[PDB]
């Protein structure tokens, strides 16, 4: 067949592109989740809990690897993340085999916003419905980054994404400042995320990955498993 | 049972409103109505009776007792063509 | 390497007449040193007032015989009456130019009466000129058959010559002459003549036998 | 509310095609007369400002030699229709050597007259008569904004014509010539016209079995009028 | 058949004709067909009924728009 | 209503209001019977004019050779199913060197209509061709429909009012299977003055006859040659 | 691709989105053209500007050869990529044709291409109309105007924009022979026109004049002054 | 209303009514049987005459694939033969391409998923047509499928589809196609649609008979003329 080649998203007569404005609201819906830079790497961390006891956890993963170094996490919906994960993982490859070199995650940035701008423009296709927390330690600097479904982005020290963010941002307005380690940034890490989670904060309801200089990687249960020991 | 059509009229139908209309005012003795009927080709006899009592108007505009035939095409521009945003019709013609 | 072209011999002759044409060639269909058939005629009854005939490449000839017999129903089928003989080689004539750099290997020679009832004669290249003549031959041994209609026909060459417009009886064993005369020394040159007449009547046929080396 | 391009009327015909029929009758009125002394056609301008310069418009514009066309409705739309026409009637001239019959003309137009759709957008909101000299002598045709076209032998089309029709079928009989055919179109004409007439609210064009397509130009053309 | 019963009818009925021409209808039209055509006959000042009072009688059970269209075929 | 817009879009019960539209246009042209002998097929057709000045609008056209069609709807249409039947026809004639069979080629034309009518945004054909060929099976008359269900039979009517005419059929149609051309023509004008007005019946301008023979090429008869087929032909009983 | 048809009959017989446009023509800045018999006078009024920063790139006066000038009014976006094709195209005609471009052609190009416009698929019609005025082999000075419709269409005179209608009942009211014998008298009667236009407080006006061999030729705002000051003292005295 | 319109949408409850619809008309079309006997495959259709100026044999409703594929349809014939046209094709690429003749479970395969593809957009219509499929391998033995205007296919020892399609299958459960071969199975396929379609309803009817096996050497064809007349010869016991 063919697609439809027209917009479904017009301007209002109060100006406001309506179908964006209920995409953030379905973000709004999304889990919980936050991530912290403090002078060394960003900490990220998330809020997944299975509905029942028949799932296996260690299944599917919310933390995701973008290259070496980048590490990305969202607040949202399920299907729409991995797509756009793929694509990301196939836009280092295209940086990667023109400069042989890893994107800046500023690059990246860059092409992922244009992505979704240029999907929410084009004709017969609903918007994206998640929020993407995007983490890397470029040129020794850490880096974070937030997008939104219409395709902007901003430069974050803190911030909280998915329920209660109106209250998890004042709560880090409270907390951060510029001098904290990673280890520190986990532990706070851990208060924000015990702000809104349920009464068991066991290994599995919450899933951290890390950048360093050394890169971005991810937390396995045991560490995570004393993160949660001797926290709060 | 008994199911009426109130359609337009064709050429004739529409001379003959305006002879209905325009009998009992004061006119020019030698203007045509057939000239009128050929620059309305979809019109009500509502827009006939008002381009007559319109175009008896424009004879009361100056200082004139009897119309004439281009006080009748001073009519139809007006309320054909000038009021042909409106024109009330062609959503209704389908009855959407 | 694999050639596309082969030399498949035929010869063809048309005369226009006063109030006919006589389109006649060979029946041998034949190459390299070996015989197909010894049955092989060219005439090609186009309507009642136009018969062509084709040269050179056999499938060719058949081929392009084929398109024509479409075009023709197509120009009746739009126009609801026939082509004239003038149509026909000015449609040929393009059709032969269609296809200017990839050619057919076929010599045409078209006959056919006119709106006035007389003859007309013409002939083309492979690319797709012509002209209107009076008699043309075509094939392998045109070069033989030509200027013995100079002579005859043309009246050229000889001194106090009449001008007797020439009958068709007189053509008659002009052409049954002038063909044994090609068949001696051609070798591709068959072994039966197709004879083909157009009057204003219609198309009658002869087929009168020959030599058979 | 809004039904697609290529909807069928209850009744069964369609909407579109229909309202382009009710289209032309908007547009200035047309006379064409097939006489077996040959086609004359005439119509007006409707001229409008005092300002403006009569001769930009025209309804005549020749095909060939032998074929002249009358449009009526609107206008721009049908110039595309006037360029496949001669362009067709190259096409016909090159590859044949000879003419274009005026009614394998006019069936040419009518193919091409409906064939918008939602591939590869409306249909044509022009009325058409076709003069030519083929070898049947005079032709006269009539095409339609569906496509579908007759030979007539005098035929009004404009907003006038049901009445000049009426006034015409009274006149018209199978053994006419050109020269009363011109001035009895033109009596019509000055019965349905508006204007005072003159030599330049209308023009004329004949074609001939003899001569080729005329235009009738401000010179030739008052003497009917002062003699009519 | 029944609703033709109190009326003057011609014997240049066909019922299988008239039902076979008259697809799509039900027993209120079939009973309308019956005294439009009653009626037509009145119009013209006829007694009893033929069958083309049935066939008028049809294009006005239908009911269809009137809007000049002779120009098919 | 809302089930009456699209050719796609179904019926609560079924019933597409589009093709049902599209059987009204064959409903407003004007009539003509075809039908078949043993080795002969006649198909006669009801020409109509505007003004008296106009020509009558023809119906019957040559397809091919053993070939001839009547049309019944819009002439667009029908010229564009012609130029194509006409393709159809000299194409498997340039291939196979042959007449192409009737049967054939009308299921290729049942498989050309149906793709519109599926589509969206795409109209049906609104014509109702009545098809005279030649097989090797001898005569073939097959009638066609906007629905694309094209039918066999022997003889068959379209048009405004051709239901006179089919029941002129049924109660002779026994003698059309012997019946020979001279009066076998008559009979189907016989068939054409039953559906018209009770006063004008065959003025010799408004009416033409095609025929294809088991031996004679499909030619249109029209009003000239027509006059000795339509004389020796009864009043009109009232 | 986007292939929807936009422009559809109405059931009475018209073109919405053509009338539509036409009011959008209706609303433009208000133009006056008229010709001379050796010189041409063209103008438009309502410049509007904010008469502190810069105007070069607000002119609506262009040339699409050395012999022709075009005027236009409308919305400005549509207007200019058609004076882009135009350009091409009458560039393409001595690519052809050794001649400079007629006006009748050029306007026969400017209309063909707009109706093709109107009756393609998935576009709106333009909503501009122009007054094209050129000088021709032969000297013979005419103009035309392009309906958004697409019919050109020659004149003596003419004026579009928003107030042209009246604008036009003072040209047909004040147009005679005599006023073309002097061209500044022809210029007199375009700043007549403009006068009797709307407002235009001095400062309101744009001119320029052909000698049907020159190139286009805009005064500065002193003849401005000065033909308003002779057209002042000139009613004022006939007053 | 308005989620009964395209075929790509769902009802509130969760459904698509244009399948529905289409599966509506299949009730219209008169009546399709086809039960397989021990050694073979009888199709059984019953066709209204519509008027006597028709011809005998005109417009059938019974098929023929392969030379050993056998379809019996009802429905819209446009649309029968138009699958009859691309199954027909699809043979075709099967032996085209792998040398040797088509199963019934692929070939219905590949036919189903074309009849499914038109069931997810709003460009195409659903087909209003249910048809059957039954066919005889040396190999396999006999096949009896079916494909309802949905796309759904399933085997069967016996199935029927047209009007009275539960006033036929009630009857067809009476007999024993395990272990009868088809030679009485035709005379008991004639009488269970002799019962049916009473002279009220239709006027008069047709036996049109259809036929495979390894007595038909794996060909199908049509049932020959003496053993109809047997059936026309069994038809009159009914009466009893």
């Amino acid at each position: 067949e063919r697609g439809y080649s027209f917009s479904l998203t017009t301007f209002s007569p109060s100006g406001k592109l309506v179908q964006i404005e209920y995409a953030l609201a379905a973000v709004a819906g999304g889990a919980p989740s936050v991530g912290i830079k403090a002078a060394n790497g960003v900490v990220l961390a998330t809020e997944k809990k299975q509905k029942s006891i028949l799932y296996d956890e260690r299944s599917v993963h919310k933390v995701e690897p973008i290259t070496k170094h980048i590490g990305l996490v969202y607040s949202g919906m399920g299907p729409d993340y991995r797509v756009l994960v793929h694509r990301a993982r196939k836009l280092a490859q295209q940086y990667y085999l023109v400069y042989q070199e890893p994107i800046p995650t500023a690059q990246l940035v860059q092409r992922v916003a244009s992505v979704m701008q240029e999907y929410t423009q084009s004709g017969g296709v609903r918007p994206f419905g998640v929020s993407l927390l995007i983490c890397g330690w470029n040129e020794g600097r850490p880096y974070l980054f937030q997008s939104d479904p219409s395709g902007a982005y901003f430069a974050w020290k803190a911030t909280a994404m998915g329920k209660n963010y109106v209250n998890g941002k004042t709560f880090l307005e409270k907390r951060y400042n510029e001098d904290l380690e990673l280890e520190d940034a986990i532990h706070t890490a851990i208060l924000t995320l015990k702000e809104s989670f349920e009464g068991q904060m066991t290994e599995d309801n919450i899933e951290v990955g890390i950048c360093n200089e050394a890169g971005f990687r991810r937390l396995t249960p045991t560490e995570v498993k004393d993160y949660l020991a001797a926290i709060a | 049972d008994r199911k009426i059509e109130f359609s337009l009229p064709d050429l004739e139908g529409r001379t003959h409103i305006f002879k209905i209309h325009a009998r009992s005012m004061s006119v020019e003795r030698d203007i045509r109505f057939e000239l009128l009927a050929r620059l309305c080709p979809n019109s009500t006899g509502a827009e006939i009776r008002s381009v007559c009592t319109e175009a008896g108007m424009f004879a009361i505009r100056a200082r004139r007792k009897i119309a004439t035939e281009k006080d009748f095409l001073e009519a139809v521009n007006k309320v054909i063509k000038s009021y042909a945003k409106f024109s009330a019709t062609p959503r209704y013609m389908t009855y959407n | 390497r694999f050639s596309p072209y082969v030399f498949n011999g035929g010869t063809i002759l048309a005369i226009a007449g006063e109030d006919f044409a006589i389109v006649a060639s060979d029946t041998r269909l034949s190459e390299g040193f070996s015989i197909h058939t010894r049955d092989s005629p060219k005439c090609y009854k186009l309507t009642d007032k136009t018969v062509i005939g084709c040269s050179g490449f056999h499938g060719d000839c058949l081929t392009l015989t084929k398109i024509i017999e479409a075009r023709l129903k197509m120009y009746k089928h739009s126009n609801n009456k026939a082509m004239t003989t003038g149509a026909i080689a000015a449609m040929l004539s393009t059709i032969l130019y269609s296809r200017r750099f990839f050619p057919y290997y076929v010599y045409n020679i078209i006959g056919g009466l006119d709106e006035e009832g007389k003859g007309a004669v013409y002939s083309f290249d492979p690319v797709g000129s012509y002209q209107r003549d009076s008699f043309k031959a075509g094939g392998s041994a045109s070069a033989m058959l030509q200027p013995l209609l100079d002579n005859q026909v043309g009246f050229k060459n000889m001194q106090n010559v009449e001008h007797v417009p020439l009958s068709l009886d007189r053509a008659m064993r002009l052409v049954k002459d002038v063909f044994i005369s090609a068949a001696e020394r051609d070798v591709y040159t068959g072994d039966a003549l197709r004879i083909c007449i157009v009057t204003k009547e219609g198309i009658r046929e002869e087929t009168v036998s020959l030599r058979k080396d | 509310y809004d039904r697609g391009v290529n909807t069928f009327s209850p009744e069964g015909r369609l909407f579109q095609v229909e309202y382009a029929i009710e289209a032309i009758k908007l547009g200035s009125t047309a006379i064409g007369i097939q006489t077996s002394e040959g086609v004359c056609l005439a119509v007006e301008k409707r001229i409008t400002s005092p300002l403006m310069e009569p001769s930009s418009i025209e309804k005549i514009v020749e095909i060939d030699a032998h074929i002249g066309c009358a449009m009526s409705g609107l206008i721009a739309d049908a110039k595309t229709l006037i360029d496949k026409a001669r362009v067709e009637t190259q096409n016909h001239w090159f590859t044949y050597n000879e003419t274009m019959t005026v009614e394998s003309v006019t069936q040419a137009v009518s193919n091409l007259a409906l064939q918008f759709g939602e591939e590869d957008s409306r249909p044509f909101g022009v009325a058409l008569l076709f003069g030519g000299v083929d070898e049947k002598g005079p032709q006269l045709f009539h095409m339609d904004p569906s496509g579908t076209f007759v030979q007539c032998d005098a035929r009004a089309i404009g907003s006038a014509s049901e009445g000049a029709q009426s006034s015409l079928q009274e006149v018209y009989h199978k053994s006419m010539t050109l020269k009363e055919a011109i001035k009895s179109s033109l009596i019509i004409l000055k019965q349905v016209m508006e204007e005072k007439l003159n030599a330049t609210n209308i023009e004329l064009a004949t074609v001939q079995p003899g001569q080729n397509f005329h235009m009738f130009t401000k010179e030739e053309l008052e003497e009917v009028i002062k003699d009519i | 058949q029944i609703h033709s019963r109190k009326m003057n009818v011609s014997p240049d009925v066909n019922y299988e004709e008239l039902a076979r021409c008259t697809d799509d209808f039900n027993g209120a039209q079939c009973k309308a067909v019956c005294v439009e055509a009653g009626m037509i006959a009145l119009r013209r000042g006829a007694t009893e009924l033929t069958h083309e009072d049935y066939m008028e009688g049809i294009l006005e059970v239908q009911a269809k728009k009137k809007a000049n269209l002779q120009y098919y075929a | 209503n809302q089930y009456d817009n699209d050719v796609t879009v179904w019926s609560p019960q079924g019933r597409i209001h589009q093709i049902e539209y599209a059987m009204e246009a064959v409903k407003q042209g004007s009539a003509t019977v075809g039908l078949k002998s043993k080795t002969h097929a006649v198909l006669v057709a009801l020409k109509r004019a505007q003004s008296e000045l106009a020509a009558h609008q023809k119906k019957i056209l040559h397809v091919d050779n053993h070939i001839g069609i009547s049309i019944a709807g819009l002439t667009a249409d029908a010229r564009l199913l012609c130029n194509f039947m006409r393709q159809e026809c000299l194409d498997s004639r340039f291939v196979f060197d042959r007449p192409l069979p009737v049967s054939r080629l009308v299921s290729l034309i049942g498989s050309k209509t149906q793709i519109p009518t599926q589509r969206y945004g795409r109209r049906p054909y609104g014509v109702g061709l009545l098809i005279a060929g030649y097989d090797d099976m001898g005569p073939h008359i097959f009638q066609t429909c906007p629905s694309a269900n094209y039918f066999d039979c022997r003889a068959m009517s379209i048009g405004a009012r051709s239901q006179s005419a089919r029941t002129y059929l049924e109660r002779h149609m026994s003698e059309f299977m012997e019946c020979n051309l001279n009066e076998l023509v008559k009979h189907g004008l016989r068939a054409l003055r039953e559906t018209l007005p009770a006063e004008q019946d065959l003025t010799t301008k408004n009416v033409s006859i095609g025929i294809v023979g088991k031996d004679l090429e499909f030619t249109i008869y029209d009003d000239d040659d027509v006059s000795p087929f339509l004389e020796g032909l009864e009043e009109r009983p009232q | 691709s986007y292939d929807r048809a936009i422009t559809v009959f109405s059931p009475d017989g018209h073109l919405f989105q053509v009338e539509y446009a036409q009011e959008a023509v209706k609303k433009g800045s208000t133009a006056v053209g008229v010709r001379g018999r050796d010189i041409v006078v063209l103008g438009v009024e309502k410049k509007s500007v904010a008469k502190l920063q810069d105007e070069r790139t607000v002119r609506k006066i262009c040339a699409l050869d050395d012999n022709v000038c075009m005027a236009f009014a409308g919305l400005t976006a549509d207007a200019r990529i058609v004076i882009n094709r135009a350009r091409v195209e009458c560039q393409s005609h001595r690519l052809t044709v050794e001649d400079p471009v007629t006006v009748e052609y050029i306007t026969r190009y400017i209309a063909s291409l707009k109706q093709r416009y109107t009756q393609s698929n998935g576009r709106r019609p333009f909503g501009i109309s122009a007054l094209i005025v050129g000088f021709d082999f032969d000297g013979t000075p005419r103009l035309y105007q392009t309906d958004p419709s697409g019919t050109y269409h020659a004149w003596k005179a003419n004026a579009i924009g928003r107030g042209a209608k009246s604008v036009r009942e003072f040209l047909e009211k004040n147009y005679t022979d005599e006023a073309i014998e002097t061209d500044d008298l022809t210029i007199k009667l375009v700043i007549k026109a403009l006068l009797e236009v709307v407002q235009s407080g001095g400062k309101n006006i744009e001119l320029a004049v052909m000698r049907r061999d020159q190139s286009l030729k805009i005064l500065n705002p002193e003849e401005i002054e000065k033909y308003v000051a002779e057209i002042e003292k000139e009613k004022e005295e006939n007053e | 209303t308005g989620y009964d319109l395209s075929a790509s949408t769902f009802s509130p409850d969760g459904r698509v009514f244009q399948v529905e619809y289409a599966m509506k008309a299949v009730e219209n079309s008169s009546t399709a049987i086809g039960i397989r006997c021990k050694d073979g495959v009888v199709f059984g259709v019953e066709k209204l005459v519509l008027s006597k100026l028709y011809e005998e044999g005109s417009n059938k409703r019974l098929f023929n694939v392969d030379r050993h594929v056998g379809m019996a349809v009802a429905g819209l014939l446009a649309d029968a033969r138009s699958l009859a046209d691309i199954a027909r094709e699809e043979a075709s690429n099967f032996r085209s391409n792998f040398g040797y003749n088509i199963p019934l479970k692929h070939l219905a395969d590949r036919v189903a998923m074309y009849v499914h593809a038109y069931t997810l957009y709003s460009a195409v219509r659903p087909f209003g047509c249910s048809f059957m499929l039954g066919s005889y391998s040396v190999n396999d033995g006999a096949q009896l499928y079916m494909i309802d205007p949905s796309g759904v296919s399933y085997g069967y020892w016996g199935c029927a589809i047209g009007k009275a399609r539960q006033a036929a299958k009630t009857e067809i459960e009476k007999l024993q196609m395990k272990e009868m071969t088809c030679r009485d199975i035709v005379k008991e396929v004639a009488k269970i649609i002799y019962i049916v379609h009473d002279e009220v309803k239709d006027k008069a009817f047709e036996l049109e008979l259809s036929w495979v096996g390894e007595l038909t050497n794996g060909r199908h064809e049509i049932v020959p003329k003496d053993i109809r007349e047997e059936a026309e010869k069994y038809a009159k016991e009914s009466l009893k």
